[PDB]
């Protein structure tokens, strides 16, 4: 057990190991507050997050366990990993606070764009890394579910990492696939490919692609580009009311993407066409995208690793708050730090 | 590794 030192910031007690110094409140939310600090062990700055009452309810306890299990499993150059996880508690009996530590990479995609105009090269490398980390993630049967520019950290060398996975079950909505946004059916990994598509388009034209004011307004902007649903997709929509509303819409034909992204790399326009397909079963997968001509200068099959098996059977267990809490404690207890470089 | 550079805001 390291030596802890406790201090009060923004009216919140932070008790952490002495290795973390000069803690600076970076922000807060209903999830927990986050502090910026310098990690004297790696010599790198980091993000220290203190969870907000991890075990308030069965729901929260389980959600806490899911986040911890997910972060511990993530080991890839393009995905944020768990640098450290700790609790000042000396036993389960007193276990109550959970602290998560991750790398502070530089800036999110939005802050990059706001600073400079990107070259087609940058977009290539950026989208490539996104798909590279996504390939890793999807191979583990994990779906991020909330990809957007704010969840993309980029460093000075244009290197990228995916952060903040969606754990729950305008902005966000603008990069969401339609089957999710309106709960049309059980969705698959390709929802993230839909997000990548929206993000790529924005980087190329400097404009949000589907900035709808509300769900209906967005669905219309979307269906106007890709065309209205066909019978094949319709039969997949489980909601009878949903199907009913779709059929009520005035049919629309898919647009020629070349006519929307004038002046962009023909290869990037092709890739977009492949990602922005309305039927999720027809969208290109992460692995498939890495092999697309647009990324010819960065693609390397021997350097696009998949992940180990990720066991999610826990999602279907019905446990007591304290069982979920003890499970979480066990995970904290068994955490092995990443090799020092 | 790719010879790309980006400016990081303060």
């Amino acid at each position: 057990r390291p030596t802890f030192y406790r201090q009060e910031l923004n009216k919140t007690i932070w008790e952490v190991p002495e290795r973390y110094q000069n803690l600076s409140p970076v922000g807060s939310g209903a999830y927990g507050s986050v502090c910026a600090a310098f990690d004297t062990k790696t010599g790198h700055r980091v993000a220290v997050k203190k969870l907000s009452r991890p075990f308030q309810s069965i729901i929260h306890a389980k959600r806490t366990y899911r986040e911890l299990r997910l972060l511990k499993h993530m080991k890839h150059e393009n995905v944020i990993g768990l640098l450290d996880v700790f609790t000042p508690a000396r036993s389960l009996e007193e276990f109550n606070d959970v602290y998560l530590v991750t790398h502070l990479m530089g800036a999110d995609l939005n802050n990059i764009v706001k600073c400079q105009k990107l070259t087609d090269d940058h977009v290539q490398f950026l989208i490539y890394q996104i798909l590279r980390g996504l390939k890793y993630i999807h191979s583990a049967d994990i779906i991020h579910r909330d990809l957007k520019p704010s969840n993309l950290a980029v460093n000075e060398d244009c290197e990228l990492k995916i952060l903040d996975f969606g754990l729950a079950r305008v902005a966000t909505r603008w990069y969401r696939a339609p089957e999710i946004m309106l709960n049309w059916m059980h969705y698959n990994q390709t929802v993230d490919i839909w997000s990548v598509g929206c993000i790529m388009a924005e980087l190329l034209t400097g404009r949000t692609l589907f900035p709808g004011t509300d769900h209906i307004d967005q669905l219309k902007l979307i269906l106007r580009l890709v065309g209205t649903p066909g019978a094949e997709l319709l039969k997949k929509i489980s909601s009878e009311s949903a199907r009913n509303y779709i059929q009520s819409l005035a049919q629309m034909p898919k647009m020629n993407f070349a006519n929307v992204f004038i002046g962009a790399n023909p290869l990037a326009v092709d890739l977009l066409e492949k990602m922005l397909v309305l039927d999720s079963d027809k969208r290109i997968t992460a692995a498939q995208a890495l092999a697309h001509a647009y990324f010819a200068q960065y693609h390397d099959p021997d350097d696009e690793p998949v992940a180990d098996p990720y066991d999610q059977s826990f999602e279907s267990r019905d446990l007591l708050i304290d069982e979920w809490k003890s499970l979480t404690y066990d995970e904290v207890i068994s955490f092995v730090p990443p090799p020092l470089d | 590794k790719p010879d790309l550079r980006v400016v990081i805001p303060p």
